[PDB]
This record gives C-alpha cells, sequence and structure tokens, in this order.
RNA sequence: UAAGGUGAUAUGAACCGUUAUAACCGGCGAUUUCCGAAUGGGGAAACCCAGUGUGUUUCGACACACUAUCAUUAACUGAAUCCAUAGGUUAAUGAGGCGAACCGGGGGAACUGAAACAUCUAAGUACCCCGAGGAAAAGAAAUCAACCGAGAUUCCCCCAGUAGCGGCGAGCGAACGGGGAGCAGCCCAGAGCCUGAAUCAGUGUGUGUGUUAGUGGAAGCGUCUGGAAAGGCGCGCGAUACAGGGUGACAGCCCCGUACACAAAAAUGCACAUGCUGUGAGCUCGAUGAGUAGGGCGGGACACGUGGUAUCCUGUCUGAAUAUGGGGGGACCAUCCUCCAAGGCUAAAUACUCCUGACUGACCGAUAGUGAACCAGUACCGUGAGGGAAAGGCGAAAAGAAC
RNA sequence: CGAAGGUGUGCUGUGAGGCAUGCUGGAGGUAUCAGAAGUGCGAAUGCUGACAUAAGUAACGAUAAAGCGGGUGAAAAGCCCGCUCGCCGGAAGACCAAGGGUUCCUGUCCAACGUUAAUCGGGGCAGGGUGAGUCGACCCCUAAGGCGAGGCCGAAAGGCGUAGUCGAUGGGAAACAGGUUAAUAUUCCUGUACUUGGUGUUACUGCGAAGGGGGGACGGAGAAGGCUAUGUUGGCCGGGCG
RNA sequence: UACGGUGCUGAAGCAACAAAUGCCCUGCUUCCAGGAAAAGCCUCUAAGCAUCAGGUAACAUCAAAUCGUACCCCAAACCG
C-alpha cells in the first residue's frame, strides 16, 4: 500500500528543489525515496588501493523523505495526492485530481 | 560401518599453516578441520570414502578458541577440532 | 511422627503459664503407645502406634470398623 | 603471610558449585533468587 | 520446489537427500579454500536440504 | 499482503524478487542438540558410563527404541509357616518441577510502646513450612432477636472509638440494629412406587459473538521571510476525521493514521441451540450423624488478660439423652421464645497482577524517573550467600572533511 | 525580523526582586487572575561529580654493577649483536602438581598500560602453535566421609541409617633411545619393543559365583652388606706448541 | 651461507678407584605405642552345563575410544 513507488515520476514538494522532477531510483525500507538528479550531495570520497577507487570529491544523490515528493500527474502538470481502489479485483492507484488510474 | 550421512558432516574445511605444507611434504599428512563431535574412527571412514585415498592413522587435537575484543565488547573464538591424517605411502591428495 | 493412626491426634503446641503469667510456648502431646490388636477375622495382629483414646475407640466401634477407615483413609497398618 | 584465598576447583566445585546448591531445599531458594534477580553466572559453575 | 518434490517417492526424496548433501560438502571444500564465489549456493543447497527433511517426515510416520 | 528483499551494530560481498510459493504478517504444522524435575546408573550442571530389544554391516561396527522414583489398580509370583500374609516381578494410569501477588492451613519472633520492666504491647506482624485456585475461604442456622420479628455466606457504609477489656496503665475494641453490593439453594445417612422424568458433567455438531493477519479512509494553493515553511500575509476546501505521530521551524487539507465502513482459509474463547454419553427427576412411607454433647484438669480462641464469665477449639481423664429428646438466649435457676450439633456440596458481590492490549496523568526528564533511557543485575567486589555502579543529545540529511 | 538558557550593561522598587537591551544561543516561551506544590541552601566530620592545595615537593619497590663498540630507528643508559665486568648456582638453574587460562611463537604497532624513554614487552592488532593403545585423566577398586530404595524417627521442613551407590590423597595392563619445529613431543619421524581385549582357525577338555580360601597387605627406629646414579685419575683419540 | 643457519663427513668411544640420602630393602635386626580397605590377580567348588557352552595353548587378524598435552609454576603469569 505504497503510494509513490520506484518507476514514478514525482515532484518534490519541500526542501532546496522544491518544484523539480525526477524518476524514483529506489526507495528505502526508512521511508525515503532517491529520485534521479535531485537531492545531490558531493563526498569527499576517500580512496582506497584495494577495489581501484582513486578518490574525489564524487556528487551523488541523497536521500528524501517520501512526505516531501508527490506523484506529478502529467495530465494536469501538477502533483495529485494517490488514492486506492479495486479495479476487477486488483488493488491500484489513482489521482485524488480526476479519479484517473496511475499507470 | 559409519552411515553415509554422518560423514559428510564430519569434515569442515583444509588447515593452511606453515605446519601443514611441511606434513604433508616430509611425513605425508594432511590437516584437516573437522567437526568437533567427531572420533578418530569416523575421520578414517570419511577421508577413505569422501577423497578416495588410503588413511594410516590419525591424531586429533582440540584448538581451544582465543579471546577477543573487538572494539572494548569482550567476546571468545569457538573451539575447534584438529585431524592429523597420515595418508599411506604412494597415496596423494590436493 | 507422633500422631495417633486411629484418631489423627497431633502435638499442639500451648503456652506455660506461670503464676505471674510469663508465657513459654509448649507442646502437648498426645498419649501414644505402639499396641497389638488381635484382628480376628483376618487371624493376626496389628500393630498400631494408637493414643488411649482411639484404644477408647477400638473398644468401641471395634478394630473391623476402624480398619475399614484407615483403608478409607488411605494408610499403612 | 598466607592468605584467606587458597583456590582449589574441586573444594570450589564441591563447596558452592551447581548440584551442591540443588542438593538442598534452601540451596535449591538461593538459585531461585538469583534467577528472580536475573544473574548471568547463576552459580560457581563454569 | 516443494511442489516437485512432493511428487516423489521416499526412496527418491532419500536419493536425493544424499545428493543434496554431497554437493553441500563440495561446496564447503570449495568454500574452505577462496575457489567459491557464489556465496548464495551455501545457502540455498542448506534450504533446500531443509525441504527434502520435511517431506521425509511428512510420507513417513506422519 | 506485496514491489521490494537477504535481523542489529554494519558497510560490503554474493544473490532473490517485481503480479506472484522474493521478503513480510497471522493460523496450524514439522524440526526442536546438551544441561536442568532430568527420569538408564553416576556426576565437580551443560559431562562420564551403560543395559535390553528390534534392525542394518562393506564383520570394523553403526542406527533406533526402551530402561528413574513414588502412589493407585490389575495380573502373575511368593517366605519363615499348613493355608495365608509380608515380599517379588510386570502392566496401566497419575504425580514430581517452576512461577509475582492474592488465599487457606501448620509453626511463629524480637526491636519497639508502656517514658524502666516481667502481665500487657508490637502481633498472630515479619519469617519459615504445607496445600490450592482463578480466585480461594466461608456458606443454607443446634443463627439472632425479644414475646415483635428477622431468615445461608462474603463485601462496603454506619452503629462507635460506643458497650466493654486492661499492672482498669500503655493500649485493645465489638455486637445488636440500620443502609447498600450480591442473592440460590441442595444432597447422603433408604426404602418402595413410578423409570431416565430435573440439573450438571463430558463429547460432538450448528449458529451468533469475540480474539489471533488485515482493507478502504476526506480535503491547498499563491506569496513573503528563510538553508529549509508546516510560520507571516492572501485566497479556498474537508470534517460522524481539529486523537496522536512524522515531515529541513508551529500542517485539518504533505505523510502515517484517526472517525466511519468493512474483512478470516485456519485455530480458539464465550454464549446459545442440539445430538450422544454419563447423571438421576417426582411422589410415598420412613430414617434424623456417640466416645459425640456435657464434665474435670491444662492451654488456646472469642474486643472479653479467669474475672461473677457465657459461647467456641482440644492435649489429658471421663462421659449422656438421642424428637415425650436436645442446643442456645453472657455466671446460675425457673418460665417463655427460638433452633436441631456431632455428614456433605454450592454461583454471585470480594482479594491480587508475573503477563497482554488500549488509553490517561496540575507524574519524572538523565545526581530525576526502575538499580538499569546506553549490550544492567552488566562491569566490579566477595570463598559464599550477597552486594552493585558509572555511562543519553554532531547535523535537516554524513554531505563524517577529496586534496 | 531569533524562544528558553548563558553573559554583560542600563534603569527601577523598602526588600525578596522587576523591566529593557548588547553579545552568545538556535526553538520554544507565556501575560493576567486563579489553582497545586518534590517551592528557595553555606554550614548537617551532608551525598555525587569536577577542580584546587601541599608541589613539580616525597617517591620511582632490596646497595647483585656496570662499561664500550656496532646495528636498527624520528630519537637508544634501558632494544638487538659483540667483547669485557659483576651476581645466583640445594638456585635467582631445570621438571611438574595446584592455580591461572593463550601470558606461548611469529609479523606488526607505541596512543594507553610499564612508576622514566622505549624501536622493547607478559601491552594493542593479526596470524600460527598443543598430534598418545604405553604419560595423565576417564575407567576397575575401595578409605575418611557424603548421598541413600525400603526402613526407623520427627508439627511441617526434615534427622539418622540398611541393601546399595558415590567419594583419592592410596590399590589396578603396557615404551624406550635417537632425530626433528619459529613454537609440540615417552604424543611426530627413524629404530627397537610391550600390554590387554575382541573375533578366527588348529590342538587340547571340567567349565561355572553375588559364594569359600590365598594374595594384594602395609608401623617406628637401627645396623651393615651388595650395588648403581655420578665423580676423579689413567689410558685412548682429536687438536695445540703458546 | 638469508650470518640465523643448512648440508655432508666423522676419530677414540676403555680401565682403575671413589661413591650416594637412590636400588636390593614391601629385606634383615629390634622395639612397643602393635602398625588401611577393596578390586585386579591366584585358587576352590555351588547350583547350572553335558561332547554344546565355556577352559589354556599356539597362530592369524582386529581393536585400544574420549578428554588433557601450549606457557609460567618459590613466580612479573598462582594467593597477596
Ligand atoms: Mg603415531
Ligand atoms: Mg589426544
Ligand atoms: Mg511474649
Ligand atoms: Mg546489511
Ligand atoms: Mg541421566
Ligand atoms: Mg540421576
Ligand atoms: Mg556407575
Ligand atoms: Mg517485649
Ligand atoms: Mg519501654
Ligand atoms: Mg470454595
Ligand atoms: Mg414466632
Ligand atoms: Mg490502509
Ligand atoms: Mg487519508
Ligand atoms: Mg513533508
Ligand atoms: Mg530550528
Ligand atoms: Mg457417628
Ligand atoms: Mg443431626
Ligand atoms: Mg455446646
Ligand atoms: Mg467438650
Ligand atoms: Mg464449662
Ligand atoms: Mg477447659
Ligand atoms: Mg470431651
Ligand atoms: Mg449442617
Ligand atoms: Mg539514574
Ligand atoms: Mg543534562
Ligand atoms: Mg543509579
Ligand atoms: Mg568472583
Ligand atoms: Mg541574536
Ligand atoms: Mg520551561
Ligand atoms: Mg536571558
Ligand atoms: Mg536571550
Ligand atoms: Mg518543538
Ligand atoms: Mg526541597
Ligand atoms: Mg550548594
Ligand atoms: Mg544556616
Ligand atoms: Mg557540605
Ligand atoms: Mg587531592
Ligand atoms: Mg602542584
Ligand atoms: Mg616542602
Ligand atoms: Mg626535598
Ligand atoms: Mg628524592
Ligand atoms: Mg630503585
Ligand atoms: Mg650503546
Ligand atoms: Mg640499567
Ligand atoms: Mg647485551
Ligand atoms: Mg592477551
Ligand atoms: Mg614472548
Ligand atoms: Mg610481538
Ligand atoms: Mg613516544
Ligand atoms: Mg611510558
Ligand atoms: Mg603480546
Ligand atoms: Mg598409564
Ligand atoms: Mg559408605
Ligand atoms: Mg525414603
Ligand atoms: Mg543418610
Ligand atoms: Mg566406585
Ligand atoms: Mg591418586
Ligand atoms: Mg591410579
Ligand atoms: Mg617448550
Ligand atoms: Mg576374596
Ligand atoms: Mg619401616
Ligand atoms: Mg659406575
Ligand atoms: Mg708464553
Ligand atoms: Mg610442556
Ligand atoms: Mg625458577
Ligand atoms: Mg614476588
Amino acid at each position: 500500500a505504497a503510494k509513490i513507488r520506484r518507476d514514478d515520476e514525482v515532484i518534490v514538494l519541500t526542501g532546496k528543489d522544491k518544484g523539480k522532477r525526477g524518476k524514483v531510483k529506489n526507495v528505502l525500507s526508512s521511508g525515503k525515496v532517491i529520485v534521479e538528479g535531485i537531492n545531490l550531495v558531493k563526498k569527499h570520497q576517500k580512496p582506497v588501493p584495494a577495489l581501484n577507487q582513486p578518490g574525489g570529491i564524487v556528487e551523488k544523490e541523497a536521500a528524501i523523505q517520501v512526505s516531501n515528493v508527490a506523484i506529478f500527474n502529467a495530465a494536469t502538470g501538477k502533483a495529485d495526492r494517490v488514492g486506492f481502489r479495486f479495479e476487477d479485483g486488483k488493488k491500484v492507484r489513482f489521482f485524488k485530481s480526476n479519479s484517473e488510474t496511475i499507470k | 560401518m559409519i552411515r553415509e550421512e554422518r560423514l559428510l558432516k564430519v569434515l569442515r574445511a583444509p588447515h593452511v599453516s606453515e605446519k601443514a605444507s611441511t606434513a604433508m611434504e616430509k611425513s605425508n599428512t594432511i590437516v584437516l578441520k573437522v567437526a568437533k563431535d567427531a572420533t578418530k574412527a569416523e575421520i578414517k571412514a570419511a577421508v577413505q570414502k569422501l577423497f578416495e585415498v588410503e588413511v594410516e592413522v590419525v591424531n586429533t587435537l582440540v584448538v581451544k578458541g582465543k579471546v577477543k575484543r573487538h572494539g572494548q565488547r569482550i567476546g571468545r573464538r569457538s573451539d575447534w577440532k584438529k585431524a592429523y591424517v597420515t595418508l599411506k605411502e604412494g597415496q596423494n591428495l590436493d | 511422627s507422633r500422631v495417633c493412626q486411629v484418631t489423627g491426634k497431633r502435638p499442639v503446641t500451648g503456652n506455660n503459664r506461670s503464676h505471674a503469667l510469663n508465657a513459654t510456648k509448649r507442646r502437648f502431646l498426645p498419649n501414644l503407645h505402639s499396641h497389638r490388636f488381635w484382628v480376628e477375622s483376618e487371624k493376626r495382629f496389628v500393630t498400631l502406634r494408637v493414643s488411649a483414646k482411639g484404644m477408647r475407640v477400638i473398644d468401641k466401634k471395634g478394630i473391623d470398623t476402624v480398619l475399614a477407615e484407615l483403608r478409607a483413609r488411605g494408610e499403612k497398618y | 603471610m598466607k592468605r584467606t584465598f587458597q583456590p582449589s576447583v574441586l573444594k570450589r566445585n564441591r563447596s558452592h558449585g551447581f548440584r551442591a546448591r540443588m542438593a538442598t531445599k534452601n540451596g535449591r531458594q538461593v538459585l531461585a533468587r538469583r534467577r528472580a534477580k536475573g544473574r548471568a553466572r547463576l552459580t560457581v559453575s563454569k | 520446489k516443494a511442489k516437485e518434490l512432493r511428487e516423489k517417492s521416499v526412496e527418491e526424496l532419500n536419493t536425493e537427500l544424499l545428493n543434496l548433501l554431497r554437493e553441500q560438502f563440495n561446496l564447503r571444500m570449495q568454500a574452505a579454500s577462496g575457489q567459491l564465489q557464489q556465496s548464495h549456493l551455501l545457502k540455498q543447497v542448506r534450504r533446500d536440504v531443509a525441504r527434502v527433511k520435511t517431506l521425509l517426515n511428512e510420507k513417513a510416520g506422519a
């Protein structure tokens, strides 16, 4: 009964990237998602001789709260909250605006 | 006759060591880590079947586990059993 | 154990009271005696550690009545 | 000087060990107190 | 494999159980050295021995 | 139930899964080493050593089952000793051990108070011991009352700090009666007559109601400040949902929930219903609990310390009547009233919380609150019983500082 | 657009106090009028924590003793190697039991630990190491003693004890020499033995116990005699001619 | 020659004397204070067994498990 899932396209509601969009890359068990290309941090990656990493300032994506994102409704061009209904005996997601089934 | 199911659970691992390399080339003796409740007859029956090699004698000893400290928490490794298995002459094993 | 087998008497506890009413705890032992009772039906003697009150009971009820009670109580004799 | 603790494992286990506690009634009450307190080492016995 | 092994006899499960345990031995000596580089096979065989041992107690004595 | 998983420190590795046996949750199962009542014998717990039987053997040996003690019953056996009995051997069933408090019983202090102290008090308290149940205990008048009557037991409020008890000191302290909670009565001491008739127990089934996973669950944007908006200022919207929590600062409308609406393949509680098994129901005529009541002596219990002391219990010695009879009505007697001991059973109101769920607090906020917010009954101390700590907070996010 | 708290300043009240504000702090605080208190600390040889003081003072644990060269190293009085010196030698050497439990060996590290430094260590970290038919235990046997079916006794708990069953510190089969590992050896290897059980043939034929007997099986002191361990000297062999 | 070592080769290997608190000796002598137990081991028969079982004798074969074994141990490792 998770509203935001893996291949979903979301928009960001709060934080330093209020308004940007992206695809969720993975959702974490702690109630966080990593959305592709948004919450960028610059990690000072320490070199390891074994494992062959040269070590640099790697810029990568940090997790963000699921509460901070909503599924982008590409029809209206906005964010919509997600409801659940049963269609053909199968639980599907739909947008709370305009009642259209999320696919 | 030792049952065939138990003989697969007797042997744990070969033990690599400087002493193990010496005993293999001089006295022609392999060094095995065995199960703790395994006796000498169970090891001799297992090596003669699972490795297909002729065992002359098996000497065993129990290795007491060391006491280590991970961080600041004390801990103790497991007691394990060690077997010097002397193969008969001409026999060879990897 | 100081227990009459017939009547079930038992050492109870009380007080020695002095003239100045000083109370020290004492015991009241029952007047137990081991006695061989002739059972006429079974034609043998049965020893019972019995008080003198219980010997008055055996003289009144009869040894057959009392040994019925001791088996119904579940007591060896 | 000769101090008051002269150890002997045989005498340690016959006097304070597990089966010496379980033998008598009061020793069984000792193990019930240590379980109620929640001791890691319930007796002397290794 | 609970559906597949259930459609076997007592002697076939006993044959299969003896073939799993040889594989468990052969993985363990391989993992004793640094040769085994698929660590999940130790868990898969160990789970599959448990499925065979489960069905033997069902078909026999139950 | 699911798109994500392979518990935590704790990354990584190798993998699994994405429409359904990946994982996860619940029900019933399976496995369940060794020690421990430990139960085959032993033992310095987690070890040592067997016996018997049925199986396997590549004859080297393996695997499995059983074997404690006691009680009861049954079978068989069986002395001195003829029968017999004791004893013996099997078999079956049961018990054993643990656990916080509450309960009943067997034992039972002292410090203390008395401004000392011995009677007394503390107090049938602490403690020890035994036994039991979800409650136990008590319980269906040989009870009160006062010439009117009440109608088993237990509990609460009164009566009343009264009447009394007491080195008449310190203290101890009712009952009758009244108001409530709760209410229920029965059976054997025995025969018949009618025969399965009441009720209860056990075991099924069926139905309802729970419990043990779950499902749906409303409605917000703009702008300003700011690292970040849930804040400010606008403008809306939901509400049988403004309980609560989380989200980068304070969110009804972002998230999780909440109100409300539902949901169980399987197991199970409780109700009913009913089947079966066992149990007797009703009527009549009887019968009506003896080493007992009472007494002497010594103690104990009753608020009642032997006092003028009734009543209750019994260690000891005695010892009735027995319904035309007996017990009680606070020495005792008479009259009158009331009741029927020496056989039993019984729900409710009552007591408690190791434990589970939900919620609450003019309760605490890390020297507090549990000893313990943290790998705490740990470290440590002690031969041992036993004693017993200290120690919370980077940030919104490790972006935990490449070079 | 900066709460509590912290730290200043200014002002104000008769006092306990109050108000405003700078800085720090970075998220709570709370008028008024009522209500309730774990409501105010300098003392209790108070309790807990932190920090002073004496004071960079006493001391640095046997008066068996050191000196130098070389090495390693960031650094050497202390480590390693070498040559001298000194000390023990019925121990300050060697082997165990008891007890401890990895302190053993090797690599690596020097923060803490070591009464100084430390490259060193019984310190940290990682790896390695304990091999048995004969050693020891287990086991067979019992002592003192413990437990103890029944039993006897006791308010309960329990006490004592028979048959039994435990319990060594004593009784009971057998392995030595040489070699070897960084670390084990009567355990490994080489050589040469030994003991007790199984089964199996062959010859032989009174076997049989929970019973009977023998043996095991026993003190103190003293006296010699015979030896050996071991030592000294000679011989012998090898080296030496200062 | 990793200066630690490792490999190879190898003479003589006798006698006398002294000599224990060790061994014969669990002896011997002597004294009074009068000096464990049980099994292994040896032997005797009881019921039993009757040409079978068992007994010892030789030979062959098999078995001898399990646990301990490092290190200090008059000490820097044990009790202080
Ligand atoms: Mg060998
Ligand atoms: Mg060994
Ligand atoms: Mg008194
Ligand atoms: Mg992980
Ligand atoms: Mg046992
Ligand atoms: Mg036992
Ligand atoms: Mg035994
Ligand atoms: Mg007193
Ligand atoms: Mg007083
Ligand atoms: Mg009751
Ligand atoms: Mg009337
Ligand atoms: Mg839901
Ligand atoms: Mg919702
Ligand atoms: Mg949010
Ligand atoms: Mg903030
Ligand atoms: Mg009667
Ligand atoms: Mg009557
Ligand atoms: Mg009376
Ligand atoms: Mg009377
Ligand atoms: Mg009287
Ligand atoms: Mg009297
Ligand atoms: Mg009387
Ligand atoms: Mg009655
Ligand atoms: Mg605290
Ligand atoms: Mg604090
Ligand atoms: Mg504390
Ligand atoms: Mg200790
Ligand atoms: Mg500021
Ligand atoms: Mg506050
Ligand atoms: Mg301030
Ligand atoms: Mg401030
Ligand atoms: Mg807050
Ligand atoms: Mg205060
Ligand atoms: Mg202060
Ligand atoms: Mg003061
Ligand atoms: Mg003070
Ligand atoms: Mg000081
Ligand atoms: Mg100073
Ligand atoms: Mg000075
Ligand atoms: Mg000075
Ligand atoms: Mg000085
Ligand atoms: Mg000095
Ligand atoms: Mg130098
Ligand atoms: Mg020096
Ligand atoms: Mg030197
Ligand atoms: Mg260490
Ligand atoms: Mg060392
Ligand atoms: Mg080192
Ligand atoms: Mg330094
Ligand atoms: Mg230092
Ligand atoms: Mg070290
Ligand atoms: Mg030996
Ligand atoms: Mg004895
Ligand atoms: Mg007994
Ligand atoms: Mg005894
Ligand atoms: Mg014995
Ligand atoms: Mg010994
Ligand atoms: Mg011995
Ligand atoms: Mg050594
Ligand atoms: Mg004899
Ligand atoms: Mg002598
Ligand atoms: Mg000589
Ligand atoms: Mg010269
Ligand atoms: Mg050694
Ligand atoms: Mg020494
Ligand atoms: Mg010393």
